[PDB]
Order: structure tokens, then C-alpha cells, then sequence
């Protein structure tokens, strides 16, 4: 449901993210764990304190996946198929949690992109993360 | 919750007709079939590969009885759910790591099972009363998460 | 995605529903208004008293649309196109409400279909109503 | 709502830097742009067709200031949000017919606007405090719905 303007907006914002994408993915996770503590139930094996290398390492994996989704924005189901299988059949994260991480990624981008996070780009990023979430939960049942 | 007295009476009168072990096995089984990601806590229970296997799995049955027996006992304390379920809330957060969304899903599945079991007796006002109860139980189970 | 077996299950259950589809649609709405009173904010122009002609009429319209979706389950976007436009552009019902009506339609079906509402059919009906809800909210932004 | 002293402290310190005029218009305008179905309540506000028209619309700006000014007076009563907002809750239900899901959406957009305005000062702990407050305000505004 991403229009050409949406795709343009997402590629422009994420390109400014650039090599900080991993830092920002870690910050989004930290924001999520503090704001929405029920999400911590999926990570009992992690040290979730501030600065944790486990959170940093996971934030980089999440960010890299989003980088791959931007790059494959017209073929996201295939580019994300292994991650959809992983979340549907192994990790089995309740779909509600994807809205929570999405909101925390938008807050992170807002806090780091003063100039780029205009109302139109905010709308396009929110639609893009909803579409990513949809793909990742598409095989749950 | 805050049920009016006639809502409380509605809830209690129906529950008196429930076979708790039966409905508990049915509700937990249907949770695992309808929302299969909820199976993630139950890898130790054996074969969950088809809906027939789930529904007939004796360990799903046995956990369903345990869950619904604690629910049943909570119906005696509709004025004090947060208090009745505080220790179980802590347990489900700190030791079992159960996302509280699962309690909301179970509540909706339980309402469907009661409708299935009671048919026309599960009227719209009786459903509304049970919806307040299952929301209050989910809220109480989620209250000590941190 | 609706599997072939899901489609089989939905067609059988709905076929059982048959000529009662309008009555069940009206019951599902009444269940929604009572259980989830915030949904009444979309009907302030209706008499919502039990048995009102407006609710019975609206119930039949909802049921006929579901009948259309069941008949065209392999092309729902196309089939429900007008309705998705109507909800997206005119009615503008917040997407959360679709989950509430879906739940109340499942309860109504459970209460009337003792023989047919098996665990597998319940699963398939839940997925079907989520898919219809997704199509109806697909053009919101 | 219960906030720790470092959370209430954080909420207060940041809000003293907020120009309610300007943040209120940014937050309401972004709600209308990002979740355009919320425009259903604002048919008389004129031109809302493009993000640029929404954001520059003086009636959006004026209403945003009203809404955030009332939100502001709620920060002065964090321990009884329900009694603070009861009159407005009844208004929004009985006269305005606003689905309370909209209050949750505005809360989340407001958090994004604070993050945009304040940048690195809006740290993860400060956000978590604000998320509890906006959830508390949404729940308070929804409380008299029936
Ligand atoms: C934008 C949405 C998300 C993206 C792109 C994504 C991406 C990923 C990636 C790339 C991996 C590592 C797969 C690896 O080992 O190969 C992973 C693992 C995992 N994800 Fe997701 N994820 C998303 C949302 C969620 C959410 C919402 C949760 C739960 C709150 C979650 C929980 C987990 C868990 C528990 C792991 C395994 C962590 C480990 O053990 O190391 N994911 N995800
Ligand atoms: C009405 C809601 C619920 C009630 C009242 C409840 C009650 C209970 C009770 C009484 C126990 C035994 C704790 C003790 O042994 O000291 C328990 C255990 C457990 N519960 Fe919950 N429960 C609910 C929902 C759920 C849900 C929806 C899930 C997950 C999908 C879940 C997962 C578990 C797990 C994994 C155990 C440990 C079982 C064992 O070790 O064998 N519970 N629950
Ligand atoms: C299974 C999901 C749904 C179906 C299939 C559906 C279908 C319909 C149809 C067929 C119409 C009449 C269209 C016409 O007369 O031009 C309509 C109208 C309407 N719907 Fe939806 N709907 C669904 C969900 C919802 C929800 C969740 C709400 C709100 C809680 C909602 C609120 C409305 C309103 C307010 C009207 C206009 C009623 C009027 O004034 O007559 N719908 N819907
Ligand atoms: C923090 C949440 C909110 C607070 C504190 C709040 C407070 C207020 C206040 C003070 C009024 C002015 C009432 C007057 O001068 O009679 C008002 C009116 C109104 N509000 Fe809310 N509001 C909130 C959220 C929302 C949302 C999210 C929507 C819908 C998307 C909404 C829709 C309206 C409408 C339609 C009016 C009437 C505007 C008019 O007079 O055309 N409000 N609100």
C-alpha cells in the first residue's frame, strides 16, 4: 500500500540514517523495553540494561533487516521470508508487539532526524513499518 | 470488576453449569489451535501438530483444568481480582515470561467456548458481563508485570 | 493467507448459516454494542434499542457483504472494493473496531452452530474475518 | 498514575520547555496527516487535503492549542486524572461521539512530536515516563463512555 511518494520518503529518510542504523535499532529496542515492559518477556536470556552488547547486537540485526526491506521495498515478502518463518514458527512473538517496536523506531528516528522527519515522511515511515510488520506476521497461522 | 448485581448473578448462575475440567481443556486447546503462536510455552507437552492432537493431548487438558480452576476460584472474588491474582501475575512475568496479550486471547476464546456450550442461553447481556470479567482477569494477571 | 482448507471450512459453516445470515448479523451488532460500548460512537444516528429496524437492516447488509466475501474468497479485494472505499473515505471507522465486530460475529456463530463450530472451523472463521477486516481497511491511508 | 520521583521529575522538567501553542498544533496536525481517518471529526475545519494544508490550517492550530492546554492542566493532577477529565470524558462521548482509540493515537503522535522537538534530550527513560502519562490521560478521557 506504499505509494511512489511513500517509497521515495522512506528511501530518503533511511539513507540519512545510513551507517547509524545499528545504533538507532539498539536505541529503539531500549525505548521499547522501558516504555512497554511486557515486550521484555521475549528476551529473558538477554541482559537488558542500558549499554548491553546483547541489545546492541540485536539492534544491529533488526536495523540491517529494515535496510534490506527498504532495498527490497517492492518485494518485501520474499526478501523477509526467512524472518517471517522465524518469527511465526520459532520465536512466536505475539503480533501486537510489532506495533510497539514500530512506534519506538519512529520515536528514535524523530529524535535523530530533526530536518527529515516532516509530517509526510512520518506518515510514510509509519505505513512502511506497518507493512514490514504485516509481512513478518503473515505466516503465523 | 464493577459488575452490577444482576451482572454478577448472571455470571455466577451460568458458571454453576460449567464442567470446569471440560471447558478448561476445550478453551486451552482452542487457544493453541486458533492462535498457534501460544504453543511456544508448551513444547514439553508433546504432540501439538494437528487440531485433533492438541485437543486430545492429556497435558493440554491438564493445564486447561489448572488454568480454569484458578479462574473459577477468582469468580468468588470479583471485588478483589488484583489481590487474588497478584502472586500469579508475578509468577507469569518473572518466571514464566508469558506476554499478557495471551491472557486477552484466552479470554476471548473462553467467551467463544461458553457461547458454543450454552447456545441461546449465552445472551448478549450475559456475554457483556463475561467480557467485563475476562478483561478484569487479564488486567489483574498483567498488573505486576515490570 | 486463507488456506484451501480454510476456504472449505468457511464455505461449509456459512452455508449452514444460510437464510439466517441477516438475523445473525443483527445479533452480532447487538452483542458488539453491549460488550464494547465505544463502538456505539459510530452509530449516534441509529436507534440502538433491541430489535430496532435500523439494526436489523444494518445486520442484513453486513451479512450480505460477508456472503459476497465467502462466494468470492479467492478475490476479496475486488469483491469488497466498494465497501473498502466507503469505510476508508466516508465512514472512517478506526481499524481496532473491526476486531471487536469479528469477535462478536464468532460468538454469534458459536451460539447458533453447535455441530459445526469445531476447533478447526473456529480457526478458519477467525482467519476469514481478519482477512475481511484487512480488506476493508486496506485503503485507509 | 504512579510515576517514580525520577519519572515525575522528568515529565515536569520537559513540559516547562513546551510551548503548548506550537506543540499542540504540531501534534493535532500530525494526527490528521498520519491517521487520516481521524479527520472525520473535523469536517468544518476546512482544507485538510495535503499535509501542507493540514499543518498550516489555523483551525487545526487553534484546536491543537486547546487540546494541549487541557492536557497541560492534567499534568498538574497526575494522581487523579480520572476526576480531572471526567467532564471532558462525558463531553467526548455524549456530544462529540469520539471513539477513544483516537486518544491513544494522539498520545503516540505527541510522543513523536516531543522526540522531534527535543532530540537527544528525550531519552528512553523520559519517553517511558511520557508513555505512562499519555496512556493515563487516554484512559481518563475514556472512563465515562457508556
Ligand atoms: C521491525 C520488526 C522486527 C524486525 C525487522 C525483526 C528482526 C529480527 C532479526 C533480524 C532477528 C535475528 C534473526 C537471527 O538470529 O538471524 C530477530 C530475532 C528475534 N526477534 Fe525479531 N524483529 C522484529 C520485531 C520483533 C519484536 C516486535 C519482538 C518481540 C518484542 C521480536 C523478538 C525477537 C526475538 C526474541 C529474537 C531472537 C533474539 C536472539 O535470541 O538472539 N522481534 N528479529
Ligand atoms: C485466565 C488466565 C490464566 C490463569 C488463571 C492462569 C493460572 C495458572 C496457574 C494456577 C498456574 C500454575 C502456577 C503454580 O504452579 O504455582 C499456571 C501456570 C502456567 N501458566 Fe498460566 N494462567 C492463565 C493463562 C495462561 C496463558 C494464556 C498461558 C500461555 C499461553 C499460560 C501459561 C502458563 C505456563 C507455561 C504455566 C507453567 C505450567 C507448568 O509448569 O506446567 N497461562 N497458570
Ligand atoms: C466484517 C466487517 C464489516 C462489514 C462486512 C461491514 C459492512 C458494511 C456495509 C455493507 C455497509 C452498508 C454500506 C451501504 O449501505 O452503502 C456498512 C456501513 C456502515 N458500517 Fe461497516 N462493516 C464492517 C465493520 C464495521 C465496523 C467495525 C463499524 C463500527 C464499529 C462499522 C460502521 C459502519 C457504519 C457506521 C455504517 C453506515 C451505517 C449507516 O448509516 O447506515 N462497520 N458496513
Ligand atoms: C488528550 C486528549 C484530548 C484532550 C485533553 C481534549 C480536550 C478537548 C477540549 C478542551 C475541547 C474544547 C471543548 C470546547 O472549547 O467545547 C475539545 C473538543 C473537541 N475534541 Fe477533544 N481532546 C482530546 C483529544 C481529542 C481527539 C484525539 C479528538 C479526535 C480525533 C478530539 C476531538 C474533539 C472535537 C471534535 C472537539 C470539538 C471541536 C469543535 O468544537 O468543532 N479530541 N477537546
Amino acid at each position: 500500500v506504499l505509494s511512489p511518494a511513500d517509497k521515495t520518503n522512506v528511501k530518503a529518510a533511511w539513507g540519512k540514517v545510513g551507517a547509524h542504523a545499528g545504533e538507532y535499532g539498539a536505541e529503539a529496542l531500549e525505548r521499547m523495553f522501558l516504555s512497554f515492559p511486557t515486550t521484555k518477556t521475549y528476551f529473558p536470556h538477554f541482559d537488558l540494561s542500558h549499554g548491553s552488547a546483547q541489545v546492541k547486537g540485536h539492534g544491529k540485526k533488526v536495523a540491517d533487516a529494515l535496510t534490506n526491506a527498504v532495498a527490497h521495498v517492492d518485494d518485501m515478502p520474499n526478501a523477509l521470508s526467512a524472518l517471517s518463518d522465524l518469527h511465526a514458527h520459532k520465536l512466536r512473538v505475539d503480533p501486537v508487539n510489532f506495533k510497539l517496536l514500530s512506534h519506538c523506531l519512529l520515536v528514535t528516528l524523530a529524535a535523530h532526524l530533526p530536518a527529515e522527519f516532516t509530517p509526510a515522511v512520518h506518515a510514510s515511515l509509519d505505513k512502511f513499518l506497518a507493512s514490514v510488520s504485516t509481512v513478518l506476521t503473515s505466516k503465523y497461522r | 470488576v464493577h459488575l452490577t448485581p444482576e451482572e454478577k448473578s448472571a455470571v455466577t448462575a451460568l458458571w454453576g453449569k460449567v464442567n470446569v475440567d471440560e471447558v478448561g481443556g476445550e478453551a486451552l486447546g482452542r487457544l493453541l489451535v486458533v492462535y498457534p503462536w501460544t504453543q511456544r510455552f508448551f513444547e514439553s507437552f508433546g504432540d501439538l501438530s494437528t487440531p485433533d492432537a492438541v485437543m486430545g493431548n492429556p497435558k493440554v487438558k491438564a493445564h486447561g483444568k489448572k488454568v480454569l480452576g484458578a479462574f473459577s476460584d477468582g469468580l468468588a472474588h470479583l471485588d478483589n481480582l488484583k489481590g487474588t491474582f497478584a502472586t500469579l501475575s508475578e509468577l507469569h512475568c518473572d518466571k514464566l515470561h508469558v506476554d499478557p496479550e495471551n491472557f486477552r486471547l484466552l479470554g476471548n476464546v473462553l467467551v467463544c467456548v461458553l457461547a458454543h456450550h450454552f447456545g441461546k442461553e449465552f445472551t448478549p447481556p450475559v456475554q457483556a458481563a463475561y467480557q467485563k470479567v475476562v478483561a478484569g482477569v487479564a488486567n489483574a494477571l498483567a498488573h505486576k508485570y515490570h
